[PDB]
């Protein structure tokens, strides 16, 4: 009698679902999944970049982890804004050179309007490449946990170095430009909340079943509770 | 996990 | 008063990445293929757990267990796919998942190989008990040309499931064993045409189909072995 | 062979 066949029946894996809904547009599913994949590679590049920021590597490893998790959407939307500005044709979202969403060709109306905002603001202020690099470094240090960092004295000393660096990049009474540029940085918090909210909706939506790389899925998984508990301290340059 | 790996190296 | 740090920031700025996007590749075709690779990745994770639960597999040398899972993954997926499609009462459907069933052209050829498994199990009226022994035997059907590190134990495990398929049939019996082990042999041909398609889509930069990290790693390890014919296909019939 | 090696040792 076949004793092993019964033991094979016990260990047989259950049937898995694909997470496929025909009603979800293929163009929508493709664009969003393709962008989540690109976001994963850009996120790995960003970790490598942050480690090459003078002073970043001095912070506690848990603080380095925290900052990259709290700011990833901010660096992504701000670099997307820059690339879209450097394309010279307004109303374009230059995600990648091979994937340029020409705004013309309304589920992502609220989303697209917040992504275009960064591009339109950079074009309005005529932001140079030296100002952009200081600003992008400052978005990495723009949000902290409500309780605070394990290397807070060092973090504050590092953040002050890049605010000072942004001032040098502008420098007669140019402190109005410093006001205008730090105002754009402050408005990034609102952009990120609208994009992070849509990101969490597609991360958890099983009818749509949009795919994400393991790098982003781990950041999103870790941040969803902190976002809901309001455990984030947005550092501002100007009072709301 | 993956972030900690990329920061460890 | 001079910006010294902003110079270091230019130096370290990451270069622009390409999304891997081609408008010419149908949105439906890219979705189906990417969704199937993601499901296949999760099925492969489950298949590793299943292989460890098989009596005698954990005793093999660790590299031997890895080897069998890399060599037979497509075989296990395709065979289970044929089974699911058969157990749907239509040998004309590809039941990838209960929510992804393909009811029937670059894939016209590859579709015939995937449907072959399904029509063969239908024609042979294969029971669940036979299918299980046959699927365990598939994990033990391809070995490195050079051999395995626990070749003696491997032979013993293999013998046990040929012997177990025999008992499942035993109640004409030899005639049935010939047909089922002939189908096990024809899986090498199905797997060959499927993997050829798999390695083409894995490397095609225009389509840029996405693969989960579990399948990309498997594919990356196996492509050189497949190319150098470094794969010994154990068969029942000459 | 990182991921497969982690599931087998698991
Ligand atoms: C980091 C990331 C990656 C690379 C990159 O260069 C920049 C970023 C920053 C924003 C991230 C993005 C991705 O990961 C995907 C994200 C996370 C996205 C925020 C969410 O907005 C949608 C989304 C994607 C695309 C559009 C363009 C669009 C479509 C239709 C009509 C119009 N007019 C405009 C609109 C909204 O895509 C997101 C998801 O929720 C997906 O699930
Ligand atoms: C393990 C896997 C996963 C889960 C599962 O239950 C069984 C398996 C075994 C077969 C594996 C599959 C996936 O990985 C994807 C594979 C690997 C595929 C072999 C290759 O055939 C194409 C393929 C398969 C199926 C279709 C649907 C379709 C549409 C329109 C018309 C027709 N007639 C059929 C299209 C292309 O998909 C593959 C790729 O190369 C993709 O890049």
């Amino acid at each position: 009698t076949p004793t092993l066949v019964s033991l094979l029946e016990v260990i047989e894996p259950e049937v898995l679902y694909a997470g496929y809904d025909s009603s979800v547009p293929d163009s929508t599913w493709r664009i969003m999944t393709t962008l989540n994949m690109l976001g994963g590679r850009q996120m790995i590049a960003a970790v490598k970049w942050a480690k090459a920021i003078p002073g970043f590597r001095n912070l506690h490893l848990d603080d380095q982890m925290t900052l990259l998790q709290y700011s990833w959407m901010s660096l992504m939307a701000f670099a997307l804004g820059w690339r879209s500005y450097r394309q010279s044709s307004a109303n374009l979202l230059c995600f990648a050179p091979d994937l340029i969403i020409n705004e013309q060709r309304p589920d992502m109306y609220d989303q697209c309007k917040h992504m275009l905002y960064v591009s339109s603001e950079l074009h309005r202020l005529q932001v140079s490449y030296e100002e952009y690099l200081c600003m992008k470094t400052l978005l990495l240090l723009s949000s902290v946990p409500k309780d605070g960092l394990k290397s807070q004295e060092l973090f504050d000393e590092i953040r002050m170095t890049y605010i000072k660096e942004l001032g040098k990049a502008i420098v007669s009474q140019n402190w109005q430009r410093f006001y205008q540029l730090t105002k754009l940085l402050d408005s990034m918090h609102e952009v990120v909340e609208n994009l992070l909210n849509y990101c969490f909706q597609t991360f958890l939506d099983k009818t749509m079943s949009i795919e994400f790389p393991e790098m982003l899925a781990e950041i999103i998984t870790n941040q969803i509770p902190k976002y809901s508990n309001g455990n984030i301290k947005k550092l501002l340059f100007h009072q709301k | 996990n993956a972030l900690l790996r990329y920061l460890l190296d």
